[PDB]
């Protein structure tokens, strides 16, 4: 109930302010970044539970997964890099 | 001179001091002059509401004791 | 004679030495906490700034700022109506018409300025051969019409009554100089 | 009375409006390194809380410095009815009065004041940074000196 | 191709036709400060005009006065005595310092560094009190006239002069520890606006846009003026054709200016201020008032003013921005038939266009700063 | 209670933002041989207010091509945010004590993107969604790492609470290690707010609303320096002395926020391209070396932390 | 060497007519310097001195509270500084009135008046040239 209060409380705030002020009188690379940004976030929603899984047993097989999620996303910006896909000179 | 930034400096550093102190406050003054219990997981949840039905009160911080 | 600006004398070495001071300097933000020092040094001085209305900045007995026409001790005008300022003055801002007064003397009726003309350039004072008219010290005369920077010859002297204790004591400064 | 605690309301209202003055610098020439004398430490434009220079679409002045021509008019109007009401106008230099050096020619207008509407004129080619200074605060007094609820009220 | 206008809203504007973010096309747009100095002009006597030449490249005005000064008096064939030449050194230094303050600092301006703007600026108030204190006016000293000079200099200013030139130095350290060596500096400057020599000479460049290139150009070395031929300084000269080389060549030379500004001090002689040539420079005013002749010369002089036999000239003055011309044509009339002024910034800005090509929106800004681009020399 | 305490906590952060403002102005003054504000109010303490009450008391030009829903949602979403991100914060005990606390600061940072992007859109023309875009994907690309940085240093503290990293660092502040990890947080806070050198945005609103915009922006710069105080500079924790945990994080978060000025009056900008450049190309490769560096560090050491 | 800064800030404060003058000066003045009074004016303006101050600073002035029947307790201008005081104040002399006194001549105004660009008794413009081309009049009687 109380994030919900002081949610409400906010808008309320900015709901009044914004009254109050009126009462008182195409390039792919833009693309191909949001494309980039997609596979990254992803990438963080894949990584995120490491610290729930660097709570278990099996430390050998977390060690190896989070390397291959880390060397495998280092080589895919390594090769959008090569093949000059952050570079903005159009 | 440069002594004369700190009449906002100083008013910042109280306005950003209250929020803080004042919750502590608050929580000491709602929960019997102690913490707010936090609970993290069920069994935390499981000893609070435990603690509010024997207490009589319907409160999970009127800690009864041996006396009872 | 000439100088290089960007130029070495000579090639630099690679050694592992100067490669990790160059690394150094990159990683470490080294070049930019100078330049954050230096800011916190200005930070750590006086400023030079005055109260304006209370502390003025300083000027010179040359300053030409607000137009006077001048007077003698008598009392008596000086302006003899010989134009020469009207004939000098670049933006054609003055206009004069001139009479023989009763008392059969060479006086104008009609002296005239356009401070909105005006470049405020001191050839009238410099031709005036009488020093009648002087660009004074004032500048702090702005207003809120385009119609009160029309001078004439009423206005003129009253300003010429007003800072002649100013006006007479900085001519006797410079006037060794022209 | 009513009348008291207008008086008040108004007096507040212009305190803010003439102590938060944002200018736009519509700087053409000669007449605008002396504006930048002003923002500098000796002046301290930004002490009085005049802005240094802010955007021209939620500025309060505006500070016409220079000479303007028959090619730069229209933008100096377009600028001007862009502009948020309530909106005050400053000409400063013997250009922007009318015309000055160039006033018998033919690419000049002699004098903003027929281009917009002008509330404070400073005289000089060019007026030093303390004259535009003493022109600014007579702006303000200009402002202090209004009663807009007052004729509000006894409409 | 999202083509936009830029700039107004201070009186350039610019038509940009982009590709992305790359710039493809740059027109500016000229006579937004013209006023016609050139004709009005033609309308005045001989010195009626000067003033017109400190109101051209506002930011110097002295440098402006002197290529008037020296043509009218190619003319009438006259010179000056050692030292009106001296003084008229010394001041030509401070305007150019003046003026090099105010390039590199509006370029930090408007690039976002700011804060060398008010360190400096504070200075070039030092610097019009010099101006006032020896003129009366702070900017636009009609001060420089042919024939000499108005006034001789009071009896403080040579001390003060001195007293600014021992900080200055320390001042300019104080700016390059921010901004030479910076990072983001050199991203914004290094490889910018590069230009060829030949391409240079070819669209009509001078001054620092030359000596940025490796060339080796400067009239005051070359086809001297004034005594300058009696003082030592180095120029500057660049190696790659960058904003970055053409900023240190102008903090080089404003170090130069104080190594002439040294020995202009040591060596100011004495002597008269203006030509005794009495049907030139008017008299004083005490010869006005109690000799005859010479108050008819003044009179003469501030009504129908000297006579210039007819002819044609073009002196260049090494100005800060570059080569600052005057062709000026003369009738056996106290005023000119013909006064043409020429100003680097013309070319600079018809070069603009090629010095823009490979770069994007925000290394235009930074490429017409290299420039000093001042509009009054421009439109006139 | 509640209420008092919401109130307790928004007020002194809006009054901190308004003279946040003075606090720079004059700062840059002095650093640029300057007073600043002198005049208003003793030493200024009033120009904030003038300010504000100039701004509301204008007249709002609404640009007529335009809508107006997007036109009032935007600065009601940006201070909505910039509010509701101080609620779990632990200044020591938290307002609401969450788990998961900063990833709900992570994403209610991330849902600004819709404000700065449905004003362009609204803004009938092109050069302004030029602009919007531009921001967009500088404030995108900078979440990559602010994320990242937070994915590697709550390794050190096996939760993703914000209570725990006070007896994370009961003992030593989570500088000394991971301090290659704060020097590129400290920075996408810059870029993440468009400060500058990185405020390739501005440099088109009424009072209202700009006013609004210019709140959301110093709030979120306090709350930027806030986290940085409590994560990688760890105030003093006695279980008695909240005061004094208080004291230091406004002391450090104090230093922060001047930090920032101190940055602008001190470099010039940057262009969009090497921005861009900057990221992708110097900081992504070493938060995913250092990443991998902190997966690894609490393995071949014993030191693996608990979950609560 | 900081308690002998605090010293000179205490008695900088304590330096003027308790709290009523200082909270005067503090407001009207946004300063609190201590100096040396050189003279006063007819008008009630107060000029202050003080040599260690760095040039622009060394010099200033309080100005009067009414000045020819006008409230100037918060309204305040440079243009009521008369000339004698002028002169001094924007530092073209290194002496005042007092030793250095001006010229003692009539037809120079006795009562300064300060800027008058809005109030009733301000400047309007005309002129002073009488009439040139005379025209006929009739007789007041027909034929
Ligand atoms: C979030 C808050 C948003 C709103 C903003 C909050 C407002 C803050 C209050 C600021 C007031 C400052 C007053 C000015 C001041 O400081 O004095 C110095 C000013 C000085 O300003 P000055 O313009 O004369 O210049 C000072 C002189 N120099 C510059 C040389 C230093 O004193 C005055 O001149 C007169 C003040 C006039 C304004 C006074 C306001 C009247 C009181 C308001 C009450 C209105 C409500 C009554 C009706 C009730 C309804 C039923
Ligand atoms: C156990 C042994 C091994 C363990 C593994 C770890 C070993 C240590 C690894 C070293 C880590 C190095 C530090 C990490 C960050 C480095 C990032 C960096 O270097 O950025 C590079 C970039 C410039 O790159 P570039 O353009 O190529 O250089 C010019 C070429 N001549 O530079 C930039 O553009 C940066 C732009 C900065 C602009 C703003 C600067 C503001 C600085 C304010 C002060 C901040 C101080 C930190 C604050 C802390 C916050 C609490
Ligand atoms: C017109 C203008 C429009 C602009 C509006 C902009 C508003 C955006 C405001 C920011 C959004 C905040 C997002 C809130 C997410 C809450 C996430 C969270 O952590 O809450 C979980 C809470 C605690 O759970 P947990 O932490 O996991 O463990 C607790 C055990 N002790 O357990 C709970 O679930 C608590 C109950 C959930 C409360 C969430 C309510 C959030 C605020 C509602 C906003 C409503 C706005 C109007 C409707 C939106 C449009 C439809
Ligand atoms: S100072 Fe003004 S009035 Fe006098 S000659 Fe020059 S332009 Fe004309
Ligand atoms: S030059 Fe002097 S005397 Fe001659 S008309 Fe002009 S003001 Fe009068
Ligand atoms: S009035 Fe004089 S200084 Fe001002 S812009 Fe015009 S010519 Fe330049």
């Amino acid at each position: 109930m109380n994030l919900y209060t002081v949610i409400f409380i906010n808008i309320l705030l900015s709901l009044t302010l914004i009254l109050v002020a009126f009462w008182l009188p195409f390039s792919m690379k833009f693309f191909l970044v949001a494309i980039t940004f997609l596979l990254f976030d992803l990438e963080i929603a894949l990584l995120l539970p490491l610290p729930w899984a660097i709570q278990t047993i099996k430390t050998s097989t977390m060690m190896i997964m989070a390397f291959i999620l880390v060397t495998i996303l280092s080589l895919g910006l390594a090769y959008e890099w090569t093949q000059k896909g952050l570079e903005w000179t159009e | 001179m440069w002594f004369e930034i700190l009449p906002g400096l100083a008013i910042m550093g109280v306005c950003l001091v209250i929020p803080g102190v004042s919750t502590a406050y608050i929580h000491k003054f709602t929960n019997g002059g102690k913490e707010k219990r936090v609970a993290r997981v069920q069994y935390q949840w499981y000893l609070m509401e435990r603690d509010r039905r024997i207490s009589g009160v319907n409160r999970y911080y009127v800690s009864k004791g041996l006396e009872n | 004679t000439y100088k290089y600006v960007n130029k070495k004398e000579q090639e630099s070495e690679v050694d592992m030495k100067s490669a990790t001071d160059n690394a150094a300097r990159i990683l470490m933000w080294t070049e930019l906490i100078r330049g954050l020092g230096m800011t916190l040094s200005y930070l750590f001085r006086e400023p030079a700034t005055i109260n304006y209305p209370f502390e003025k900045g300083p000027l010179s007995p040359r300053f030409r700022g607000e137009h006077a026409l001048r007077r003698y001790p008598s009392g008596e005008e000086r302006c003899i109506a010989c134009k020469l300022c009207e004939a000098i003055c670049p933006a054609q801002a003055i206009t004069i018409e001139a009479e023989p007064r009763a008392d059969g003397s060479r006086r104008t009726t009609r002296y005239d300025i356009d401070m909105t003309k005006c470049i405020y350039c001191g050839f009238c004072q410099e031709a005036c051969p009488v020093d009648a008219i002087v660009e004074g010290p004032n500048f702090e005369f702005s207003t809120e019409t385009h119609e009160e920077l029309l001078y004439n010859k009423e206005k003129l002297l009253n300003n010429g009554d007003k800072w002649e204790a100013e006006i007479a004591a900085n001519i006797q400064a410079d006037y060794l100089y022209r | 009375r009513a009348e008291y605690v207008v008086t008040k309301l108004d007096d507040l209202i212009n305190w803010a409006r003439r102590s938060s003055l944002w200018p736009m610098t519509f700087g053409l020439a000669c007449c605008a390194v002396e504006m930048m004398h002003m923002a500098a430490p000796r002046y301290d434009m930004d002490r009085f809380g005049v802005v240094f220079r802010a955007s021209p679409r939620q500025a309060d002045v505006m500070i016409v410095a220079g000479t303007l021509t028959n090619k730069m008019a229209p933008a100096l109007r377009k600028v001007y009815d862009q502009m948020p009401e309530p909106r005050y106008v400053v000409s400063m230099g013997s250009c922007a009065n009318g015309g000055g050096y160039y006033h018998y020619s033919y690419s000049v207008v002699r004098g903003c004041d027929r281009i917009v509407p002008v509330d404070i004129y400073v005289p000089g080619c060019p007026p030093t940074a303390e004259a535009l200074l003493y022109g600014i605060l007579q702006l303000q007094r200009k402002i202090k000196r209004e009663q807009k609820l007052k004729i509000w009220y006894r409409r | 191709n999202m083509t936009l206008n830029f700039g107004p809203q201070g009186v350039l504007r610019l038509v940009l036709e982009l590709s992305g973010e790359m710039v493809r096309k740059c027109d500016p747009h000229i006579g937004l400060l013209h006023r016609g100095t050139e004709k009005l002009i033609e309308y005045k006597t001989y010195l009626q005009a000067l003033p017109y030449f400190d109101r051209l490249d506002y930011v110097s005005m002295m440098c402006n006065e002197q290529a008037y000064s020296i043509a009218v008096e190619k003319l009438l064939n006259i010179q000056p005595p050692p030292r009106a030449q001296w003084i008229r050194v010394l001041f030509g230094e401070i305007t150019r310092i003046l003026n090099h303050i105010m390039a590199v600092t509006t370029h930090a301006l408007d690039i976002g560094a700011m804060t060398p703007f008010f360190w400096m600026f504070e200075e070039r108030e030092k610097m019009f009190e010099f101006y006032e204190r020896v003129s009366g006016a702070r900017m636009h000293a009609a001060y420089i006239r042919p024939g000499g000079v108005h006034q001789d200099l009071p009896l403080g200013l040579l001390d003060d002069i001195y007293e600014f030139s021992k900080n200055f130095s320390l001042r300019i350290d104080e700016v390059e520890e921010m901004l030479t060596n910076n990072r983001i500096w050199r991203n914004r400057t290094v490889d910018i606006g590069v230009v060829t020599a030949e391409d240079a000479l070819n669209y009509g460049f001078s001054g620092v846009m030359l000596r940025g290139s490796g060339i080796q150009w400067d009239l005051r070395k070359t086809q001297p003026y004034d005594v300058y031929d009696q003082v030592e300084f180095d120029v500057p000269i660049g190696s790659r054709g960058d904003c970055y080389d053409r900023y240190l060549c102008r903090v080089e030379e404003m170090r130069q200016s104080l190594r002439i500004i040294e020995q202009c001090l040591n060596k100011m002689p004495p002597g008269e201020i203006k030509v005794d040539d009495a049907k030139v420079s008017p008299p004083k005013r005490a010869e006005m008032k109690t000799s005859m002749e010479s108050l008819i010369h003044h009179f003469k002089l501030y009504t129908e003013g000297y006579q210039v036999p007819p002819g044609a000239t073009y002196t260049a003055i090494e100005a800060p921005k570059g080569e600052f011309g005057v062709y000026l044509v003369s009738d056996g009339s106290s005023r000119p038939y013909r006064c043409k002024i020429k100003a680097p910034g013309f070319a600079h800005l018809a070069g603009l266009d090629k010095m823009s090509k490979g770069h994007m929106l925000a290394d235009v800004v930074a490429i017409i700063g290299t420039q000093d681009i001042v509009f009054g020399e421009i439109d006139r | 209670m509640f209420f008092i305490n919401i109130l307790t906590l928004l007020v002194p952060i809006l009054i901190a933002m308004a003279f946040l403002t003075l606090v720079e102005r004059k700062i840059l003054g002095y650093m640029q041989l300057r007073k600043g504000p002198n005049i208003v109010g003793p030493y200024g303490i009033l120009q904030p207010f003038a300010d504000a009450m100039k701004l509301f008391m204008k007249e709002p030009m609404r640009p007529l091509t335009t809508s107006m829903s997007l036109f009032i949602i935007a600065p009601t979403l940006s201070l909505t945010l910039a509010l509701s991100l101080w609620v779990p914060l632990p200044m020591p005990h938290p307002l609401i004590n969450l788990n998961l606390g900063i990833l709900f600061i992570l994403a209610t940072s991330s849902l600004s993107v819709y404000s700065i992007l449905w004003s362009g859109w609204a803004s009938n023309s092109k050069y302004s969604l030029f602009g919007a875009l531009r921001a967009v994907a500088q404030t995108i690309s900078y979440e990559v790492t602010m994320a990242i940085i937070l994915l590697s240093v709550l390794l050190m503290n096996g939760s993703y609470s914000l209570q725990t990293l006070i007896t994370t660092q009961e003992h030593m502040w989570l500088l000394l290690p991971a301090w290659p990890m704060a020097m590129m947080w400290f920075i996408s806070t810059l870029a993440e707010t468009n400060r500058a050198p990185f405020d390739l945005t501005e440099g088109e609103y009424a009072a209202g609303p700009f006013a609004l915009f210019f709140m959301a922006e110093y709030t979120n710069i306090i709350l930027m320096n806030a986290l940085t105080t409590i994560i990688f500079l760890g105030p003093l924790y006695y279980i008695n002395l909240p005061e004094l945990y208080s004291t230091n994080f406004m002391m450090e978060a104090l230093l922060l926020s001047s930090t920032f000025l101190w940055i602008r009056a001190s470099y010039p900008r940057f262009r969009y391209d090497q921005l861009m450049h900057l990221l992708w190309k110097n900081f992504l490769p070493l938060t995913l070396a250092l990443c991998m560096w902190h997966i690894s560090l609490p393995i071949f050491t014993a030191g693996v932390p608990p979950y609560m | 060497e900081l308690v002998e800064v605090l010293k000179r800030g205490v008695q900088q404060v304590t330096g003027h007519g308790g709290l009523r003058g200082l909270l005067r000066v503090f407001f009207r003045a946004n300063d609190i310097r201590i100096g040396t009074l050189v003279g006063e004016d007819k008008y009630g303006n107060k000029y202050y001195e003080d040599n260690k101050q760095f040039f622009g600073r060394h010099r200033w002035v309080i100005y009067t509270t009414e000045m020819n029947g006008k409230n100037t307790f918060w309204d305040v201008d440079g243009s009521m500084v008369p000339p004698e005081w002028h002169r001094w104040l924007h530092c073209m002399t290194d002496d005042p009135p007092t030793t250095n006194p001006p010229t003692a001549r009539k037809f120079i105004w006795t009562n300064h008046k300060f800027n008058v660009s809005a109030t009733p008794e301000q400047y309007v413009p005309y002129s002073t040239t009488r009439k040139k081309i005379h025209e006929w009049v009739p007789p007041s009687t027909p034929y």
